[PDB]
């Protein structure tokens, strides 16, 4: 989910 | 304790014959002039801090292509919302506060209240929609679904619909806009039981639809997200990066939730008191206590949601330092 986390700007 | 009239309600008793229409004469009897000066000063603060931070967001979005992704549209929306809060509300209240009363009359009251309420609701519903998008994208709750441009556009339009469904009724007969507190800014009527426009049902519909529903949606979506991230990081303790990610995501969710509560809880609680122990003695300064927290959300919402976003940050340090970094 690290990719998804960067997509939504949370990581 | 108050003093009513056709299109207002001055929270000050006319036993001494001094109360005047907030559209026509200065209200220096419900507050010293220096308190109107401090009202204007705080509006100055909210403009000087709120306009650069929010305009710059749209600017760097125009400069950096890596920012023009759909999962960013709602953020842009937020910025626009805050600008509606700045030029539709903060500047007007600066000018009128410098006269001591609302100089633009009842129609100007409908405009300033319509655009202030609009902007604030666009901001709130942008926060909700953002929470939903992150729940969907990160938690993967639907089989074979990725988030496209049309979904983002739909979300923005949903914020606009929820906003109009909350700022337009007072212009047409469900509740009404009247000068609040020190009578220099205009807002939704929830301190008079004005039956001709059915204020009670509108205040209930506010608290239920435009406060409880967003609160539950945000808490649900972000709780689900922290659960998902915690669980994955549990199944991946060999990845220190996943551990970092779990920590930072949890801290951010706590910051965003607490900021939401700090922003909209005083308005809901104080307004609900002025609509549960309604009619009593309410200092105008007492009336401007939740509006402080809610209005300042044009400044710290871009700080939390944009300045603490590594992409936007990077592009802003790049733009402000006109080249590098
Ligand atoms: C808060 O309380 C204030 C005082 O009770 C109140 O202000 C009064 O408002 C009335 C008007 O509704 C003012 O009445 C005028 O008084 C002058 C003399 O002092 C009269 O000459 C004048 O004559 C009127 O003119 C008409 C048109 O030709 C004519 O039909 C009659 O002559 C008619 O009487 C008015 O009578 C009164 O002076 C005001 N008081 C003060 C102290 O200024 C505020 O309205 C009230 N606030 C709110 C928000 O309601
Ligand atoms: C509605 C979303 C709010 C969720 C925030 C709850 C965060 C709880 O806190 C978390 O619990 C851990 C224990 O597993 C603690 O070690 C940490 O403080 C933190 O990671
Ligand atoms: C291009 O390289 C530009 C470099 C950045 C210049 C340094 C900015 C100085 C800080 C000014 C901010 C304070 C303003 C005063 C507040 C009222
Ligand atoms: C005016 C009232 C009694 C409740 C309104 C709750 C607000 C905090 C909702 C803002 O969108």
């Amino acid at each position: 989910i690290l990719e998804n986390l960067k997509d939504v700007g949370l990581f | 304790n108050g003093t009513e009239g056709p299109n207002f309600y001055v929270p000050f008793s006319n036993k001494t014959g001094v109360v005047r229409s907030p559209f026509e004469a200065p209200q220096y009897y419900l507050a010293e002039p220096w308190q109107f000066s401090m009202l204007a000063a705080y509006m100055f603060l909210l403009i000087m801090l709120g306009f650069p931070i929010n305009f710059l967001t749209l600017y760097v979005t125009v400069q950096h292509k890596k920012l023009r992704t759909p999962l960013n549209y709602i953020l842009l929306n937020l910025a626009v919302a805050d600008l509606f809060m700045v030029f539709g509300g903060f500047t007007t209240t600066l000018y009128t506060s410098l006269h001591g009363y609302f100089v633009f009359g009842p129609t100007g009251c409908n405009l300033e209240g319509f655009f202030a309420t609009l902007g604030g609701e666009i901001a709130l519903w942008s926060l909700v929609v953002l929470a939903i998008e992150r729940y969907v994208v990160v938690c993967k709750p639907m089989s074979n679904f990725r988030f496209g441009e049309n979904h983002a556009i739909m979300g923005v339009a949903f914020t606009w619909v929820m906003a109009l469904a909350c700022a337009a009724p007072p212009l047409v007969g469900w509740s009404r806009y009247i000068p609040e507190g020190m009578q220099c800014s205009c807002g939704i009527d929830y301190y008079t039981p004005h039956e001709e426009t059915n204020n009670e049902s509108f205040v209930i519909y506010m608290f239920v639809v435009h406060f409880i529903i967003p609160l539950i949606v945000i808490f649900f979506c972000y709780g689900q997200l922290v659960f998902t991230v915690k669980e994955a990081a549990a199944q991946q303790q060999e990845s220190a990066t996943t551990q970092k990610a779990e920590k930072e995501v949890t801290r951010m969710v706590i910051i965003m939730v607490i900021a939401f509560l700090i922003c909209w809880l005083p308005y809901a609680g104080v307004a609900f008191y002025i609509f549960t122990h309604q009619g009593s003695d309410f200092g105008p300064i007492f009336m401007t206590i939740p509006a402080f927290f809610a209005k300042t959300s044009a400044v710290y919402n871009p700080v939390i949601y944009i300045m603490m976003n590594k992409q936007f940050r990077n592009c802003m340090v790049t733009t402000l330092c006109c080249g590098k970094n």
